[PDB]
């Protein structure tokens, strides 16, 4: 029943910007940490960013630390990823997934349980 | 001030842990004058005893304080979901009151005392 | 990153094992190693989490184990659907969170 | 102890902020015996109410405490020079007393509470 | 609670420093009713005066607190072994009581006050 | 009216030591953060060190972190820069300037407002 | 450091623009970019601070602007005195405080 | 009168493990910080690890940070060094020594006062 | 590490000096420099600690001194037993604790 649909993948010039969004349904959105994981077309998966259940804590891989910004809105059940100063290495299919961490009052969820379809970004 | 006081008493422990300040703000305010004064003084010294207990651990000026005392399954073998999403704090207190003193003793025995001494020593190197 | 074999081959009915070598700081320090199955052209799917545990809707044919710094995924009773890219993932700590191994192609 | 008490009351707020300990040390010390005891008890519980307010924010055991609450220009649109070099603390209190409760509410609403919860969660990874 | 109270009074200062919590837990609990109430109130405000002294230094919620005040050999020229392994805290207090106020003044004069102000300023960059 | 005069620039052997001083007049010395900025003769400006208004906080560029020591005396209106283990890369004209930071009770002064004449150091 | 053109040329009466490219961590993170004018053989002089603001005693001919990671100084109505080395400066954060760009020579 | 005898030195395959032990006598074991210092056969001394008097604080050189584990038991007067994932660079004679640090209530002991015999480890 | 001469030569009755050059962060920052004597085939023995101080059972013939970033051990009245490997040691701070210099062979 869990569904995670990504919107905003497209073509952007080098040095441009792009806002990916991921809409979630079928579960309590506010009870899950979210993550963005990208796969370049011929290569394997790479973890991009992570956000906690409340949306207060944000973690990024060092390659996109100052450039990417993960955010969420629990009222709207949306997960946003703003991307600035896009380089050629960011060409990938981006997946929004549920997991990565959990609250102190929950069991450890160091894994990505439910994945999304994907959004293709090309620079 | 009194609004929401104990309102999460029947909530889950996880949900009641977001309302700790309403129950923390409410612990501090002829012969009958002496009675009222005795009540006020008792409340004051009780609050100070609780704050002293928090301070002899590493939990001074904190309503939620993480420690270095491991949880023993001899005190409760429930998983986090049963505790923070299925149970309330009153039920948890009823379940854990027999070990509370052991837990307090462990909190002030080794973790804060050896931590403090180790921070005394780490401020040398 | 996690070293993984690029390819593993098998036939239906046998049992294969895909390895995943990592540094002591990630696989040798934390028991959080997970395996995903990405069929070609679709999203990944969690097959194993926390080294040994299985999600709901995953058969007992998929199993996981760990030894020192090396985590292994055993697939028994191979079938046509098992042809996929099997990805390793490890929680590498507070600073670097997740490291994925190179995908492994299963041929049946 | 009493020396310099309120001596910087007419100083600028910036200059009076260097004398906070003289005004902080001075907040803690038959029918008339009951009167004196009532005065002492009232002073004690008042001091403890102020310390509790400081502690439910991140300002425990601190006379100057920086927070994560942004300043709103609906409370005061003066620049730092007018506040800390031209105005005194009494004038500032007269100007800002209408919003003081809003500021206190914001101090304990989100910043210390969500900070504490986020530090609860950052002690997991 | 009362067990071990002052038991390390004749121990060395180094050995008595591992028992600070037994002596810290014991500082907090008609005309004779007024007498008992006066005793309780006096104990409370004394404890709060000591905690205020600890808090105006950097020593809030701590039983051992390292500072930035250098030791002056005009107060005591003994080496650490004579102090922490040969002497007791009562003898040390008898030796150092003449300078205690100077030490307290130095503790709240510059180190905590200038530290706090410097942390006010380091939270800008 | 602001004047900042540097004294102590000269010739010093490699591995030597040197104390530069800067005397200030025409303004409240104790109300300003001070900085030392050096320019090698053919090259451009380089920030060396910074000290707050009270003289309690000192910051240095990593190239001179353990070697240089900035200090000030507000009573005398003097700013000192002690230099130890001088290398060949420290050959420059050193300017004392007012600014670099400010107190929390002041507007941001992330700039060097009033510069000094200069003091030539050669290794 | 901040990338700056080594030279910019103009004639009296026109308007020139000296650019200053920096990393996202310094110019793209903080709105504290300043411009100094060093006439040959004398000390530098602050011409612009906080990107746009001007000191006292500086004409409106000197102006500043920022766009993303690039800060620009516009000098209008060129004159003989404008011949100088124009230095960029940016506040790069708590760890590295100030980074200066390479000086730019103005020829009139 | 001080004696420190090392036991457990031997031959171990690369990637193996080994537990060295050091038994102390002739002095108050619990009043001394302990250290492990290794010397490769043709080379000089190299500090490996350090542990405080109470056994709560452990420090290691970065080359063996995640691999070695120093511990002590004051009741038994023993100092243990567990070694995991042994590499070829760990071939050395290991000495247990007393010193390296001291408590805040003691004079500084930034030196290794009493050394042990040695234990030869070969990978 | 600490730079040390690989060898120093002398005859009985003279006085020799073994130097030890280190970085400003270790010898120029802390007055904790110590010298050990390792006879061939036996454990090291502390000869000097805290730059100048001597243990109990060590003659006045061994002495230590420091100047800037360089610490020196002076051995006077050379004898047959003095033939050993003399090791420098310095406390390099909280992050890196102890750095040893390369051993110096004394020939008598
Ligand atoms: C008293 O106990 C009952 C359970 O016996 C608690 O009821 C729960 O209340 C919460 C908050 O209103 C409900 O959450 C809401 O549920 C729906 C989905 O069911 C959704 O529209 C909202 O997003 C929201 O999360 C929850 O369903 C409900 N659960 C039940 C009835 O099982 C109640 O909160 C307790 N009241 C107290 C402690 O005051
Ligand atoms: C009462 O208010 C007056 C202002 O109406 C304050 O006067 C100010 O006092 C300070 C401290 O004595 C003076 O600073 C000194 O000034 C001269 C330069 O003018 C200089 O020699 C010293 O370095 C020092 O900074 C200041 O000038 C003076 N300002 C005035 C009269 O405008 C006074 O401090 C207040 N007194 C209180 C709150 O007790
Ligand atoms: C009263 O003062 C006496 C000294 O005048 C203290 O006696 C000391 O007690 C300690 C603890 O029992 C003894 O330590 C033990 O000693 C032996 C070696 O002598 C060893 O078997 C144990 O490992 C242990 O460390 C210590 O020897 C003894 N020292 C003396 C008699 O010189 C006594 O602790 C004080 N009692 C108090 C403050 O209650
Ligand atoms: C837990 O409690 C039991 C007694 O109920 C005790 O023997 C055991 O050692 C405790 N476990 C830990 C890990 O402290
Ligand atoms: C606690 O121990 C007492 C011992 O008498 C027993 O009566 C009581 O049932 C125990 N409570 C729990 C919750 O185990
Ligand atoms: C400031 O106060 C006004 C009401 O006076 C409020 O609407 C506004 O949102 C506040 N601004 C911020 C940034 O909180
Ligand atoms: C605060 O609000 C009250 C509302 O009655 C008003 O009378 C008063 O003037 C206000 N004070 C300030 C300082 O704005
Ligand atoms: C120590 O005390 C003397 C007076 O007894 C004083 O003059 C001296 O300056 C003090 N030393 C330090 C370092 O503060
Ligand atoms: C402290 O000073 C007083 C001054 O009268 C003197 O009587 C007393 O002996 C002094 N005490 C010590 C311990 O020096």
């Amino acid at each position: 029943e869990v569904q995670l649909v990504e919107t905003g993948g497209g073509l952007v010039q080098p040095g441009g910007s792009l806002k990916l969004s991921c809409r979630a349904s079928g579960y309590t959105f506010s009870s899950f940490a979210m993550s963005w994981v990208r796969q370049a077309p011929g290569k394997g998966l790479e973890w991009v960013s992570l956000i906690n259940d409340r949306g207060g804590l944000t973690f990024y891989v060092d390659s996109v630390k100052g450039r990417f910004t993960i955010s969420r809105d629990n009222s709207k059940n949306t997960l946003s990823l703003q991307m600035h100063s896009l380089r050629d290495g960011d060409t990938a299919v981006y997946y929004c997934a549920t997991g990565g961490m959990s609250s102190a009052l929950q069991s450890s969820k160091y894994y990505f349980d439910f994945w999304g379809q994907g959004a293709l970004v090309t620079v | 001030v009194f609004l929401g006081f104990l309102g999460a008493a029947g909530s889950t422990m996880g949900a009641a842990s977001m309302t700790l300040t309403v129950q923390a703000r409410n612990l501090l305010s002829t012969v009958w004058g002496i009675k009222q004064l005795q009540a006020r003084v008792l409340a004051v010294e009780r609050y100070l005893r609780d704050q002293q207990l928090l301070g002899i651990w590493g939990c001074s000026g904190k309503l939620i304080c993480c420690t270095n005392v491991p949880w023993n399954s001899s005190w409760s073998n429930r998983n986090l979901s049963e505790i923070w999403d299925n149970m309330t704090w009153l039920q948890w207190d009823k379940e854990i009151s027999n070990y509370t003193q052991i837990i307090y003793g462990l909190l002030e025995e080794s973790q804060n005392q050896q931590e403090k001494n180790e921070q005394d020593l780490l401020a040398l190197d | 990153a996690l070293t993984q074999p690029p390819s593993v081959s098998g036939s239906p009915g046998q049992s294969v094992t895909i390895s995943c070598t990592g540094t002591s700081s990630d696989i040798g320090s934390y028991n959080y190693v997970s395996w995903y199955q990405q069929h070609p052209g679709k999203a990944p799917k969690l097959m194993i989490y926390d080294v040994t545990q299985r999600p709901s809707g995953v058969s007992d044919r998929f199993s996981g184990s760990k030894s020192g710094n090396t985590a292994s995924l055993t697939i028994s009773g191979l079938q046509a659907d098992d042809e996929a890219d099997y990805y390793c993932s490890a929680y590498a700590g507070r600073q670097t969170f997740y490291i994925f191994g190179g995908g492994t192609r299963l041929t049946v």
